[PDB]
């Protein structure tokens, strides 16, 4: 295989109720922690799974509608409607608090020091630095009105902001995205399911390009877009925009993309679909490297898998699974299975791997 | 929007 | 306080 697949944990083995293994109650903001909200009566608890020590979870009583651990530190952000609080778990201490004017419908850590807040009407960034309070970044576009918000993310420089929501229409799930430029102060609505930014240095360019990659299924097929956002740096060639098909077999009529992470090390896009297919795409050309069903159950939450520059996720059955490029196998797979020596050589030179030299 | 152009 | 989580005592 060009990928290594690893089951890390079955959350049901830790006595986690499978009813709470879903998007609204389980979060994984980084590969370091999983938080699960469980409620039986009016007695809500949070289960905090240290992924370096999974047999010893912390169970604490809560009254929060949502719990997201900081990506880098055992610092938990808890909310109840408009009330936001941040606790250092090891110091058992409230470190920050803020009340919003509007209900926060979705929130996510976008860095080790900043939480993104989404209301019905606006997106804010809340820095953990000193007396910093939430700063409004943009107004929500009317095209996302009535969506369930499922993701918010940014480019490395926080100059390009992307809000993603979904709704049911005609028994299919339609994705609505809002791309916002900080510098231009302009939004663009996009029909999109899953997306990520990436930094990519093109051959001969002195500077990295900032790429926007999004995958969508429309009424008549799937598409993946890789687009340079913003003006290319002085002296940089522009990234030629890529647009490629996203294959769904005839049997997967209700399938659509639900997760994307991009390998900074390998310049590959990981795309996961609702029915549990993984797709690998080359970031440079958009070429589909690999497709396979890795899960019978929806992988509903993902994060970068830091140690392997891969993707780690949780499915609705409680399987914690990871996919990365298998560095020993990827070049031979592209050569021998895809019959694409061009892609093999290009990817081998990018990551200094062996076996891309055409032997005759 | 004015931000990006792509195949609908 | 009106805290959204409680912790076990320090002893
Ligand atoms: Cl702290
Ligand atoms: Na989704």
């Amino acid at each position: 295989l060009p990928i290594r697949f690893q089951e890390h944990l079955q959350l049901q083995n830790l006595g986690i109720n499978p009813a709470n293994i879903g998007f609204s109650t389980l979060t994984m903001e980084s590969d370091k922690f999983i938080c699960i909200r469980e409620k039986v009566g009016e007695q809500a608890q949070v289960v905090i799974i240290d992924m370096n020590d999974p047999s010893n979870p912390i169970r604490r009583p809560i009254s929060a509608d949502s719990a997201i651990m900081n990506p880098a530190s055992k610092v938990i952000a808890l909310k109840a409607g408009k009330t936001l609080q941040i606790f250092n778990i090891e110091m058992k201490s409230k470190m920050k608090a803020h009340t919003m004017t509007d209900d926060v419908t979705f929130w996510k850590w976008i860095s080790l020091n900043t939480v993104a807040l989404v209301t019905d009407n606006a997106v804010y960034h809340w820095s953990m630095e000193g007396e910093s309070q939430p700063v409004k970044m943009f107004d929500r576009h009317s095209s996302l009105a009535g969506c369930q918000i499922i993701n918010y993310r940014t480019d490395a420089k926080q100059k390009w902001l992307l809000l993603t929501g979904i709704s049911a229409q005609q028994n299919r799930v339609v994705g609505a995205m809002q791309l916002y430029s900080v510098d231009r102060k302009v939004s663009q609505p996009i029909e999109g399911h899953a997306a990520s930014f990436a930094q990519f240095k093109m051959e001969g360019n002195a500077e990295e390009s900032t790429l926007f990659c999004f995958a969508v299924r429309g009424q008549a097929g799937g598409k993946l877009h890789i687009i340079e956002v913003g003006t290319p740096p002085t002296g940089n060639q522009p990234f030629p925009k890529k647009a490629v098909d996203v294959f769904f077999p005839p049997e997967a009529q209700n399938d659509f993309p639900v997760a994307m992470q991009i390998s900074e090390k390998h310049d590959v896009v990981f795309l996961i679909t609702k029915y549990g297919y993984i797709h690998l795409y080359d970031l440079e050309t958009g070429t589909c490297i690999y497709m396979n069903r890795i899960s019978g159950e929806t992988i509903f939450v993902t994060a970068p898998h830091e140690a392997t520059a891969g993707i780690i996720g949780v499915n609705r059955k409680g399987q914690v699974l990871s996919v990365c490029v298998e560095e020993e196998n990827i070049i031979p797979y592209i050569t021998n299975v895809l019959q694409n020596p061009d892609l093999a050589l290009r990817m081998a030179v990018r990551n200094n791997l062996a076996g891309a030299e055409e032997l005759f | 929007g004015n931000l990006i152009t792509f195949s609908p």
